[PDB]
């Protein structure tokens, strides 16, 4: 994309729009391609509007005493906004004028109306520039406030998210990523179309005024009998407007809760498979979708009857008001069409402008209140920044999350060039320990000093979109040999090799194309490459085997960066003798400090101190049957539908028998013809739909979108694992939010108006015509123009809605994946990197969303263009004709046109339920996505030249394996860090494409259906899934077991003392992904879940990663005492663990070899031998 | 009180306005900088320590710039406030003019900016408030700077600012044209060879906060012709640790359009000193250096140079 017209356009062609043309002309053929979109203006960019804005919210804080967020708005737009307005005001006067002139045009059809056919050649003149005054005045003024509104749109999203990056850890748990996606999602398209409405609410009493002046000309008093039944209707609007946004406001609770839940268990989709939960998860969202269900539906059917008060009003204000005048006096059947000329306009001013408009104001000033206070609250306080402390002092330190304080009487200090290992049992405090020394966790008592400057290795890895050199350097410099030192020196050279592209490997969000290990080791390397200070190195040692391990403390740790003062957390009595000072805490206070002995009684120099541009590579990746599918999918729906036809057809056949057959109204032959034109006029009361034709369809279009999400859910849960990493998690958020947000609320209602308009045309033409088929003939050159115009429009419309759909997943993404690395982006500093990304996001969302309005304008003005030619066209042909007698010519051709009046906004509505339906097309390719594919008595299992890919056509990780269990023997699977260890025990679960054969028991796997096959494998995955929900649901999510054998089982694990320090025995509620358990009880709770779960066979993958052996020894017990006569698979990187297993299976360069002894083992590979520590070496060996 | 001690002072410095080498030693240079160097002196006949300023004639006159010395002489003669150092004596020598001023000890603030990086609001806001007294000071006399940098701010034991360097200074009523100054610290208008008048100070101070708060000036780049197209662009990107409050007094400070600038428009010293950034700074008691500073420099006698290089 290059170059936007816009700027460079002349004005007489920006009046018009005649700048979009090309990109119709390219793409009216053949697909629209990326080399047609066009830069975005500079006056648009992100970068220089943001700060415009807080340009003025920081003068606001700095001035008030009591600051309003509305008033940097206004300080920015006001003047803009009110230049538009004014024009839009003269756009609505002009139309209320119309009625003077065209009611004496059509009243010059009258051989006795002696005065006015004389002149009426200058009234046909002066209505002819009236449309070319009405038409101008009214688009450019409406894209002006569009492009407005978008502008106040972007500013205050990067507002937003400017403010995200440096919240306090206090308020984090009461944010989840559900609010903000909400926050974001709810205001993203309505906003800015919503402006133009705005200007509403000071026009419409200044037009009533005008219109009551006029009608006052021809009624006297007892005109204002419409005037009140208008001002009751408006106060019952009022009341319904009410009550629909406290339902909304009700509403707005679940949403969050399910998006959430919808996120964590989209994500953890390997740990659902394995468990075989994809049925309790469906029945978890359901129970959460039955009470929004059950809120949005009862809100549609007052948004029904606040929309229904249009048509019905049409004959009643007419005849309430025009009765009393006929009922003292004879009237002139001319005055009631006159009557009704004044009333549409009217009706349309009251009933469906102003309401609007206050809706409008309502939400918008909602929206912005709640930014207003999403702005202030806490925020994290930098650390002192000093060049010159070399020492870290931390004296007298207690703190406390919000009862047992978590630290207490905590004090140590180390100089430049020390290493203090730190040392503790699970849960004592050692993570939190870093996180006071960070100021994440701000202490209660005592002081920390230290120079500010710290680089941060966390516990959790955090990998981030992108390359594996992007993410150790981590947007710095580049240079050429501190790159290669880092990557050398943590062995991850021989890692590398394997990958096809090498260093250049595309890194999904989350790293899940990598194994645990290679992820902690790119942590480790990131955390290496950051010149710093003080180093915080949180147990990188946890997923390492001993010679990998061993080698990156004796080459990284201790020889490359021995200048430095690193802090060390681990738990090995091999590290603690290399360190000069030991800290050992336990259940939160110190338990000893001092050096080691006591226990028993220039590579890294130095180092000195992006476009916010869519080049061509960002915008690459967004690159009728459909109504058909949704109508059908529902079988009342058609039924419904029949019986609106049905209704329909009666009340045609009532009104044209009425019709044909035919004091206090003068009515003669020569003046009979304005029947016609009044049955016309008020037509839109008489074929409307009351609510027995209106509620059942209202209640059926929200019944089908609950089918549609239900359907879609149930398919993502059943896709192939190879597919689900096609997808984004921005993909999968914006598909759940706002394509089901817009099925439930937006498209029935505009279905239903849809509908409405084209049953009044298609009724108005029927009648009329047969009575005198002429109307018909008359009316095709208008009809077939208005069709011809509308497909060769949406012929591109349809490809600029998608790519505007697709623009707004790259900022879900970046907003997910932003929340996870909060701690580590405030540890290195690199707040501005993620500010240019996410605003160089923006752009590329407003690149896409710019040319759909403009086309959008483009057309709405070419049809009311034609509809003025024809206009004129058709009016100097009726008033030549009148020559001096029954003008019969123009007495069918003005009647052609009325038709036309409202043929128009219906073809307008047409475009909008179109561009909607493309949220039903996006849904219905997630749906269509293909699909995955007592009995274990004993467990022996063989396996036969068993093969596994990830990928089919892709590199095999592992063939030709013939090993064979026995039943009830434990086998030790070993290997190196990476080798296909963990993609050994997972090919038995058939999650990858594999190729073999597999004989346990001896029924083949492949004789058996995969969810009864997969049943008997009981798992603990090396990616610990905990999601939001009690501690009861996440132990059990069937309520299968109640409350004795779960304390029974609990107890065993050790996690008695671990649930019952909390308010909520056994019930307290977990949040943010569990997060307030430590890292070491997630693998218990993975373990009480695998205990519960009594299978025949056991596949634990790690289930020590973290614990030290004080605690590992439950894990030795249990294993030894709840399943003792259950054969398992026990993949393990301890050494003491592979003491009690009797066959072993090690993995080395892509194949398999067996050993029926450890003894053996040993003797064939002497650099691992030499590796292990002494105390396991004298444990193995008598 | 401060209206009617502004008045005293514009009162006596027109009756000194209009009245304008063998007793030192060579201990040290204290940085010698352009034309001359100034050199360490030691009063024979008290023991006071003295600092010794020379200037070059012939550099004076190749230089085109010797109406600065003569003004920058007298200036310094009729000049008496707190925060700026006082000449004593004033020496006229065959080959060099030399100007004897009273001895700082603690040295430059640049060297302390330098070494520790950055400092804290408060740690700024200290010395911004006695900067901002020292221009109004100046400004009420008539009197322009014009060269403040960080490099010509000493600082005394107790740790209060003290001023130095006097030599582009000008005694001016109205508008000047001629340009001279460090490029970081030029204002727009004196870049664009226009008039210009006192607002530039203005200018000078918000850049010396903003580079204090942050470590490195705003408006930098390689080649001087880049930072003057930087400087008239007037395009600025904050570091996030800036609070809104002093962000709102540098974008006041620092705008381009002179009309209003900060400092300029109608109160002349009100629109700064009543300022949020200001609300816990009490003008009466530090002017009469009644406020702990929060920075002491360690002096190991009147002899002890180990602040400077
Ligand atoms: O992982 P290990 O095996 O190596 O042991 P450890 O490192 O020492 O474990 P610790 O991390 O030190 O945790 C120590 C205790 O503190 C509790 N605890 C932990 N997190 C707690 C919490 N969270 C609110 C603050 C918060 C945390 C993360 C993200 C946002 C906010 N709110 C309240 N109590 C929280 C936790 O149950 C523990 O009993
Ligand atoms: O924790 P450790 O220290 O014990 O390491 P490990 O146990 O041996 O881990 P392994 O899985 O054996 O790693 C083996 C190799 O396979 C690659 N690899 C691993 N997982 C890969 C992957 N996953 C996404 C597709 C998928 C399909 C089915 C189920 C889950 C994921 N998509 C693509 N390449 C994947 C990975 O780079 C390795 O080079
Ligand atoms: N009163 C003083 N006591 C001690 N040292 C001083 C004093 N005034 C200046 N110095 C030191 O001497 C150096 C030069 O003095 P200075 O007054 O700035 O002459 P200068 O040539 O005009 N400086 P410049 O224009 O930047 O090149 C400074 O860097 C100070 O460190
Ligand atoms: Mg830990
Ligand atoms: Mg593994
Ligand atoms: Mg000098
Ligand atoms: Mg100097």
């Amino acid at each position: 994309m290059q170059r936007s017209p816009l700027e460079k356009a002349s004005v007489v062609s920006k009046l018009f729009f005649s700048w979009t043309r090309p990109i119709l002309r390219k793409g009216y053929r053949q697909r629209l391609e990326l080399s047609d979109i066009y830069q975005i203006p500079s006056v648009d960019s992100a970068d220089n509007l943001s700060e415009k804005l807080e340009r003025e919210w920081d003068r606001e804080l700095a001035s008030k005493k009591n600051p309003k967020l509305i008033n940097a708005l206004r300080r920015c737009f006001f003047w803009r906004f009110m230049f538009y307005g004014i024009f839009l005001y003269l756009g609505e006067v002009t139309k209320a004028v119309q009625p003077l002139l065209l009611g004496r045009i059509i009243a010059s059809y009258d051989p006795d109306n002696k005065e006015e056919r004389s002149i009426a050649i200058y009234l046909g003149i002066g209505l002819c520039l009236l449309f070319i005054v009405r038409t101008l005045l009214l688009h450019p003024a409406i894209f002006g406030l569009h492009h407005i509104g978008m502008q106040m749109r972007i500013a205050m999203f990067s507002l937003i998210y400017k403010k995200t990056l440096k919240l306090s850890s206090r308020v984090l748990d009461k944010i989840s990523i559900g609010q903000l996606v909400s926050l974001l999602s709810n205001n993203l398209n309505k906003f800015d179309e919503g402006l133009a409405l705005a200007h509403f609410v000071w026009i419409a009493p200044l037009q009533v005024a005008l219109l009551m002046g006029l009608i006052w000309e021809l009624l006297q008093a007892s005109a204002f009998c419409g005037l009140g039944f208008l001002i009751v209707l408006a106060l019952f609007q009022a009341g319904l407007g009410r009550m629909m946004m406290k339902y909304r406001d009700q509403r707005a609770g679940k949403i969050s809760e399910r998006l959430v839940i919808t996120s964590e268990m989209i994500e953890n989709i390997q740990s659902v498979k394995a468990y075989c939960w994809e049925e309790a998860m469906e029945k978890m969202i359901e129970n959460l979708r039955q009470t929004e269900l059950k809120l949005t539906r009862k809100a549609a059917y007052v948004r029904y009857f606040n929309s229904s008060a249009f048509f019905f009003s049409g004959f009643f204000v007419v005849f309430l008001s025009v009765l009393p005048y006929a009922l003292i006096k004879g009237i002139i059947l001319r005055k009631i069409f006159t009557t009704i000329s004044f009333c549409i306009v009217l009706r349309m001013a009251v009933t469906r402008q102003f309401p609007w408009a206050v809706q409008t104001w309502y939400d918008s000033l909602g929206a912005i209140n709640k930014i207003q206070d999403f702005l202030q609250k806490q925020e994290y306080k930098t650390l002192e920044y000093n060049l010159t402390t070399t020492e870290v002092v931390m004296e007298n330190v207690t703190a406390f999350w919000e009862g047992t304080p978590v630290l207490k009487d905590i004090n140590f200090k180390i100089e430049r060039g020390q290493l203090l290992a730190v040392a503790g049992s699970t849960g004592a405090g050692k993570t939190s320990l870093l996180m006071v020394i960070m100021g994440e966790l701000e202490p209660s008592e005592g002081k920390i000093k230290h120079s500010g400057r710290i680089s941060f290795c966390s516990q959790f890895s955090w990998i981030m979109p992108g390359t594996i050199k992007e993410n150790i350097i981590f947007g710095v410099s580049y240079d050429e040999y501190r790159y290669r030192s880092v990557i050398k020196a943590c062995q991850l050279e021989e890692d590398i090799s394997k990958f096809a592209e090498k260093d250049n490997i595309v890194l999904g969000e989350g790293g899940i194309t990598l194994s645990g290990g290679q992820r902690a080791r790119i942590s480790l390397a990131r955390a290496v490459y950051k010149d710093a200070d003080l180093y915080l190195l949180d147990s990188p040692f946890g997923y390492l085997d001993v010679l990998t391990e061993k080698e990156i403390f004796e080459s990284c740790v201790c020889k490359l960066m021995a200048n430095k003062t690193r802090i060390l957390v681990t738990s090995k009595m091999e590290h603690l003798k290399k360190a000069d000072k030991i800290l050992i805490l336990h259940e939160g206070s110190s338990y000893f400090y001092g050096t080691f002995s006591e226990l028993q009684n220039d590579i890294y120099s130095r180092r000195l101190s992006i476009s916010e541009e869519i080049n061509e590579e960002d915008l690459k990746e967004c690159f009728w049957n459909t109504y058909l599918r949704y109508i059908t999918v529902h079988k009342s729906l058609i039924f419904v539908l029949i019986w609106c036809l049905v209704i329909f057809l009666a009340e045609v056949a009532a009104s044209l028998v009425v019709l044909w057959l035919l004091y206090a109204v003068i009515i003669t032959s020569t003046s009979s013809y304005y029947v016609f034109y009044i049955y016309v006029g008020v037509a839109d009361t008489l074929l409307a739909m009351g609510f027995f034709r209106g509620l059942p369809l209202v209640h059926t279009l929200i019944t089908v979108s609950k089918i549609l999400h239900h359907k879609m859910l149930h398919s993502v849960l059943q896709a192939p694992m190879s597919t689900l990493n096609t997808l984004k998690a921005g993909g999968i958020l914006n598909r759940f939010s706002k394509d089901i947000a817009i099925l439930d609320d937006l498209l029935p209602l505009t279905i239903f108006d849809f509908i409405q308009l084209l049953l009044i045309v298609i009724g108005a033409i029927a009648v009329v015509a047969v009575l005198q088929p002429y109307i018909f003939v008359a009316t095709v050159p208008v009809i077939v123009a208005f069709i011809m115009l509308r497909a060769y429009f949406l012929q591109t419309s349809q490809q600029l809605k998608q790519l505007e759909s697709e623009g707004r997943s790259p900022i879900f993404t970046h907003l997910v994946t932003s929340l996870k690395g909060l701690w580590t982006l405030r540890a290195f500093g690199r707040q501005p990197y993620f500010e240019t990304l996410f605003h160089k996001a923006l752009n590329l969302h407003t690149a896409n969303w710019f040319l759909y309005l403009s086309t959008l304008r483009w057309f709405q003005m070419r049809i009311e263009m034609i509809f003025v030619i024809f206009f004129i066209a058709v009016t100097f042909i009726s008033i030549l004709t009148t020559g001096e007698g029954e003008g019969r010519v123009g007495i069918i051709l003005t009647l052609a046109m009325n038709i036309m009046s409202t043929l128009q906004w219906a073809v307008n509505s047409s475009i909008d339920v179109d561009s909607l339906m493309r949220s039903v097309s996006r849904v219905f390719k997630f749906i269509d996505m293909p699909t995955e594919g007592i009995w274990p008595s004993g467990g022996q299992m063989t396996v036969k030249d068993l093969t596994a890919k990830y990928t089919e056509g892709g590199n095999a990780i592992l063939e030709n394996i013939s090993f064979s269990i026995s039943p009830g023997q434990r086998v030790g699977l070993l290997g190196r860090t990476g080798s296909g260890k963990s993609t050994l025990l997972s090919a038995f679960l058939r999650l990858l494409n594999t190729e073999g054969e597999i004989q346990i028991d001896g029924v083949s796997w492949d004789s058996i259906t995969l969810q009864q096959w997969r049943k008997a494998f009981g798992v603990i995955p090396q990616k610990v899934f905990i999601f939001s929900g009690t501690f009861r649901k996440n132990l059990d999510p069937y309520e299968q077991w109640s409350d004795q054998e779960i304390w029974k089982v609990a107890d065993e694990v050790g996690l008695r003392s671990v649930i019952e320090q909390f308010p909520g025995k056994l019930d307290f509620v977990l949040v943010d992904g569990g997060c307030v358990l430590s890292h070491g009880h997630k693998q218990l709770m993975c373990l009480a879940r695998s205990v519960l779960s009594k299978a025949k066979i056991l596949l634990l993958d790690q289930p020590s990663a973290h614990l030290d052996p004080v605690t590992y020894q439950i894990i030795r017990r249990t294993l030894k005492q709840a399943f003792a006569d259950c054969t398992v698979i026990l993949c393990e990187h301890r050494i003491e663990a592979m003491l009690e297993c009797q066959q072993f299976l090690v993995i080395e360069e892509n194949k398999v070899r067996q050993y029926d002894s450890i003894q053996k083992l040993l003797n064939e590979r002497s650099l691992f031998r030499q590796a292990i520590s002494p105390s396991d070496r004298v444990k193995l060996f008598p | 009180s401060v209206k009617e001690f502004l008045a005293k002072a514009k009162e006596d410095f027109l009756k000194k306005w209009e009245n304008p080498l063998d007793q030192f030693e060579r201990i040290k240079t204290l940085g010698t900088g352009s034309f001359g160097r100034v050199m360490l002196v030691k009063h024979m006949e008290t023991g006071n320590h003295y600092a010794m300023k020379i200037l070059d004639k012939q550099k004076v006159v190749k230089l085109k710039q010797i109406e600065h010395t003569l003004n920058e002489k007298r200036i310094l003669q009729a000049v008496n406030f707190p925060f700026l150092v006082k000449l004593e004596f004033s020496f006229k020598d065959n080959s060099n003019l030399y100007m004897v001023m009273e001895y700082v000890p603690g040295g430059e603030m640049f060297s302390h900016l330098r070494r520790i990086g950055r400092f804290s609001e408060p740690h700024a806001r200290f010395y911004a408030a006695q900067i901002v007294l020292t221009f109004e000071y100046l400004h009420s006399l008539d009197l322009i700077y014009r060269d403040l940098k960080p490099e010509n701010l000493l600082i005394d034991q107790q740790g209060y600012i003290q001023v130095t360097d006097f030599g582009f200074a000008k005694r001016v009523k109205g508008r000047t044209w001629t340009l001279c100054g460090t490029p970081e610290y030029l204002a727009p208008e004196i870049i664009l060879s226009k008039g210009y008048n006192k607002a530039v100070d203005w200018w000078a101070l918000g850049v010396l906060i903003y580079e204090m708060a942050a470590g490195y000036p705003p408006f930098f780049a390689d080649q001087p012709i880049q930072i003057y197209e930087k400087i008239v662009s007037g395009k600025v990107r904050f570091p996030s640790h800036f609070s809104s409050d002093l962000k709102d007094l540098l974008r006041n400070l620092l705008q381009v359009d002179l009309t209003k600038r900060f400092g300029n428009l109608k109160n002349g010293v009100n629109d700064i000193k009543n300022h949020k950034w200001f609300a816990t700074t009490d003008w009466i008691a530090i002017y009469q250096r009644k406020v702990e500073a929060p920075f002491i420099p360690k002096f190991k006698g009147p002899g002890d140079t180990s602040n400077f290089d």
